[PDB]
């Protein structure tokens, strides 16, 4: 247990500087497999701002690609999550995103549970996308206003 | 009434602290409880004494005991003195100006220790609340503080502004960078707590609860992210009680570098930092050794690591005393001899010297030139007096008895004896008494320095307390035989007269002034009192939960006190053993209880170290008084009962002397200051072609934003509704340069589509009436960069759906 | 499907949706969640 001490110790450590230095790629990994939702959230929120500047960046989206079985367990018990809140969803909705486009969409089936967690994140992102898609019809505002203005 | 002040503090030469040392053979600061002293070691005498102001007593004065001084740091760049008191409060002294210079309060707890910076514009400070703060001289205020140890900090060290290096109680060295105010690398010294750190050159040695010392390898410039800080070997010292304290001496002429290792137990640990050269010298014998041996090069390998601390570092001496060394320091470095200070919990003060050529030292063992004793009890003082003149004052302590004068504050003459419980003064002041736990009776005379007569079997068991006659003929003895015993003084030797037998030990002996009566307190919660002349049973007292400790009797005799174990001080009145009443005056026992002379006003002292001012009539506390940080043990009234002396053991003892912005707004004067500073950048860009934002330290597009953030929304939509439209024609620009970024329209994109969407809702009439064209080129781009990123999201969630729903749909085909 | 509490001991699972691992969280942050129970359990 002091070895095990003594690795948990460094990982916090390692993890908290690549968080400030912005190495988000190998914080996404630290994150994982400290089981930090924070630090988990927080990778993958500030370097999808990054990206707003495939889905997340290079280096990143292989690191999703890397995760076994049990770490894609954890991950998406987190984004079905988020995706209840409508303030973190997109970043569930971006997560998720990445996953199905880089593995294997056979295998992520018979992975035990992920059906019950897959059942849970339909609902809440049909009500997401009955939103927004809402916004934009109602974004249509800016094109009324626009053609009065030509007259 | 009139108040009681404390005129002065004595008795204590070092408290718990450090000890500081200068050299001019060389003076040393010693904490006086919070009192700060300076003593000369060679000469002996004290040069001058430090205190803060408001004195003991006074009605200003905090209730509060003083806090006491746990560390001293002495610059010698700038001649300063930093203190660090209990509390946590940090006091800069000028040892010229001999007054407080300022006052830094940035710690709840007591200071681990304090360091001056080279420059000396900056301190760093590490307290027991985990909490380092770097305070300027200059500033007078906190820079930065650092919270990540989780513990008190034992220790730290910063040769250079760049990196700092933490040692903590719980055991995690991290390495600090004062510049970003964050750590970068951490790493478990030890399982157990890591108290002492010291750092010579790259060379870092720690030590743990348990006697291994560990040595590390540090290098700045490694830039690998980790191992700055590396573990070459671990050598256990030979003590195994920790160490406390670490420390560095290098002597200039052959720059050999000695560390000791200050152990909690008596025993102090020197080791000496071996050259390169004999280093490499050595580890070539142990090869041939091996060689000869015949074991394989890799097992020499191994042997060499296994042995490498033994390679880096060389045994030097260990120091011994009679006394555990709370704190040492390093005074002279010499090739010919070196020479360590101590400080010792029993109040000494030793200086030792150490004689040492080529390896290993000359002397055998360690010498002391010089010893701090003259002003020092080594044991607590147990019972303390005052002569009838009152003059002098005798403490009475195991191994140690003294007397000392009011005026001079020093001892006159000092007695070795045993360990007295009670001390007394026979008339005139010319002999003094004392009992010991043993029983033996030990009389000694002032004037003689030595005892006269001892009577060893005078008292089998221990003498508890020992009274006197006003004329002194007869004495009495209380005690644990539970027998008293009445001697009679001949020409000067005692005589025993009679013995009178008690079902239980006398643990306190009281005699009338006049001599009418005599009191006795047992085991039993009973207070017996006699007849003195006749010998016979008169009244009893009775109702203590636990035994009385003391008894007095009032000038007029009518009145008796006892102070017990119940906490509980009663007032018991002579005539016919009733109580008057009873008061609970402190909240642990009061050891000791005294009446004023010629006043039935009573002196109370307690184990909670209090000293109270009651009056019998009253029966309430006229006065409270704190100044002793340890329990008060015995409290003594002069004959005049203008000053009262009070001893405890903290070994200091002290003279009593008798004398808002409602919504909208924040959304409007946000949004003009924002876009008057948008505009003005853009004004100076078209030229190419405020302060208090600069405070916020937010682009003025983010700190609109956040202001629309705090804004509650149920509020919102009024907010935007009292809006007028030229500050709406000032809100569409803000948020077309919030379109321009990307990454701040995506994170709160949800947000911005309502604000604007409501807003041209409610002046769509005015909107379409402006006839400025440049306004709807802001609205042509906002709608065009507002659509892709909705549609850009839309496509996310649309993508998600249609592939989550394939997979259940396939799974549930397996499964069907 | 809606949030509940947390499957592993150490860790604080809102109704928000914000997980929350102890060992992460900053002492002062742990300090005002034990408060925030407090209040919660006291009413209730």
């Amino acid at each position: 247990e002091q070895e095990k001490a003594k690795l948990q110790v460094e990982q916090e450590q390692s993890l908290q500087n690549y968080m400030s230095k912005g190495d988000w790629t190998n914080a996404f990994l630290l994150a994982m497999t400290l089981d930090h939702p924070m630090r988990l959230f927080n990778v993958l929120k500030r370097a999808l701002g990054e990206s707003r500047s495939v889905i997340f960046n290079e280096e990143l989206d292989q690191a999703i690609s890397i995760l076994n079985d049990e770490q894609l367990i954890l991950l998406m018990k987190r984004c079905r999550d988020w995706n209840t809140n409508a303030k973190t969803h997109t970043i569930a909705q971006r997560t998720i995103r990445c996953i199905l486009m880089h593995h294997n969409i056979a295998k992520l089936s018979e992975i035990p549970g992920m059906v019950k967690i897959v059942d849970a994140i339909i609902p809440y992102t049909q009500r997401h996308f009955t939103r927004v898609d809402n916004l934009v019809e109602q974004s249509y505002i800016l094109d009324y206003a626009l053609v009065e203005m030509d007259k | 009434y009139q108040r009681f002040e404390q005129a002065a503090a004595f008795g204590v030469i070092a408290s718990n602290a450090n000890c500081v040392w200068i050299p001019a053979p060389g003076q040393l600061i010693t904490s006086a409880l919070e009192d700060v002293n300076i003593w000369d070691i060679k000469t002996g005498d004290l040069v001058s004494k430090l205190s803060d102001g408001l004195p003991p007593g006074a009605s200003d004065a905090r209730g509060a005991k003083p806090a006491e001084c746990t560390y001293l740091e002495a610059h010698k760049d700038t001649d300063l003195l930093a203190v660090g008191y209990a509390d946590g409060v940090i006091k800069v002294w000028d040892l010229m100006s001999k007054t407080v210079l300022l006052n830094f309060n940035g710690h709840k707890a007591a200071i681990t220790l304090l360091q001056f910076d080279g420059t000396g514009t900056r301190l760093i400070s590490g307290s027991k609340d985990s909490n380092i703060i770097v305070w300027d001289l200059v500033g007078e205020v906190g820079l930065y503080k650092l919270r990540s140890h989780k513990d008190s900090i034992t220790g730290f060290w910063c040769q250079g502004e760049d990196w700092l290096i933490s040692t903590s109680k719980d055991g995690m060295i991290k390495l600090w960078d004062l510049k970003t105010h964050q750590c970068i690398e951490t790493h478990i010294a030890h399982t157990g707590e890591c108290w002492g750190l010291a750092v010579k050159d790259d060379l870092l040695i720690t030590t743990g609860t348990d006697s291994q010392v560990k040595i590390w390898k540090l290098d700045i410039e490694n830039d690998k992210m980790g191992g700055k800080l590396t573990e070459m070997g671990i050598f256990e010292k030979q003590s195994k009680q920790r160490g406390l304290k670490i420390e560095f001496i290098t002597n200039s002429s052959d720059k050999t570098s000695f560390f000791y290792i200050q152990n909690a137990d008596k025993t102090i640990e020197t080791f000496r930092i071996r050259k390169e050269e004999e280093i490499a010298r050595g580890l070539k014998k142990r090869e041939k050794r091996l060689k000869e041996k015949g074991l394989t090069e890799e097992e020499i390998a191994k042997s060499i690591k296994e042995s490498y601390s033994s390679f880096i570092l060389h045994p030097f001496q260990t120091i011994r005393s009679l006394y555990k060394i709370k704190s040492a320091s390093w005074t002279t470095v010499s090739s010919s001899k070196l020479e360590l200070v101590l400080t010792t919990s029993s109040n000494t003060i030793e200086y030792y010297s150490i004689p040492y050529e080529k390896r290993d030292p000359t002397s055998p063992a360690p010498l002391k030139t010089h010893t701090i004793e003259l002003q020092g009890q080594r044991t607590d003082v147990r019972s303390i007096d005052i002569s009838d003149d009152n003059k002098l004052l005798a403490t009475a302590s195991n191994g140690s008895l003294k007397i000392w004068n009011i005026k001079t504050h020093k001892c006159i003459r000092t007695f070795e004896c045993g360990y007295a419980l009670t001390c007394k003064f026979l008339p005139g002041g010319l002999l003094v008494i004392l009992g010991t736990r043993n029983g033996e009776l030990q009389l000694f005379d002032l004037a003689s320095s030595s005892l006269l007569d001892t009577i060893e079997d005078a008292h089998d068991a221990a003498i508890w307390s020992l009274d006197l006659t006003s004329d002194g003929k007869r004495l009495v003895t209380g005690s644990a035989d539970k027998t008293v015993k009445f001697w009679d003084f001949k020409v000067l030797k005692l005589h025993h007269d009679t013995t009178l037998e008690l079902t239980d030990d006398i643990l306190c002996v009281r005699v009338s002034p006049d001599d009418r009566y005599l009191a006795i307190s047992l085991l039993d919660n009973t207070v017996k009192v006699f007849f003195l002349d006749s010998m016979k049973f008169y009244l009893s007292l009775y109702g203590h939960k636990l035994p009385v400790l003391s008894i007095d009797i009032s000038f007029d005799s009518k009145m008796i006190i006892t102070s017990s174990a119940d906490k509980n001080i009663k007032i018991w009145g002579l005539d016919f053993g009733d109580c008057h009443k009873s008061l609970f005056a402190h909240q642990d026992s009061i050891m000791n209880v005294k009446f004023l002379p010629q006043s039935h006003n009573f002196f109370s002292c307690s184990k909670d170290a209090v000293v109270k001012y009651w009056d019998g009539e009253k029966f309430e506390c006229i006065q409270k008084l704190y100044a002793h940080q340890s329990e008060v043990w015995a409290l003594a009234v002069a004959t005049d009962g203008g000053f009262v002396v009070s001893s405890s053991h903290d070994h200091s003892i002290r003279i009593w002397e008798e004398t808002s912005l409602k919504a909208g707004e924040r959304l409007m004067e946000a949004l003009d200051l924002g876009i008057a500073e948008i505009e003005g950048l853009e004004a100076y860009n078209r030229d190419m072609k405020n302060a208090v934002l600069i405070a916020v330290n937010k682009t003025p597009e983010q700190y609109i934003m956040d202001t629309l953030l705090r804004i509650r929304m149920s509020q919102l939509e009024d907010a935007l509704m009292v809006m007028p439209f030229s500050y709406v024609l000032k809100f569409l620009k803000f948020i077309d340069t919030v379109m321009q970024n990307k990454t701040l329209l995506h994170s709160h994109l949800p947000l911005i589509c309502k604000n604007l969407f409501f807003i041209i809702k409610f002046n769509h009439k005015e909107l379409v009436s402006q006839k400025n064209e440049e306004l709807k080129l802001q609205i042509n781009r906002v709608k065009t960069e507002l659509r892709s990123a909705l549609k850009s999201t839309e496509d996310d969630l649309g993508f998600n759906v249609q592939g989550l729903k394939f997979v259940k749909q396939q799974w549930n085909l397996r499964h069907n | 499907y809606n949030v509940g509490k947390a499957e592993k001991d150490g860790e604080i699972r809102l109704k928000n949706g914000v997980a929350m691992s102890k060992e992460e969280l900053t002492r002062e942050d742990k300090n005002r969640l034990r408060r925030a129970l407090k209040r919660k359990r006291s009413k209730a």
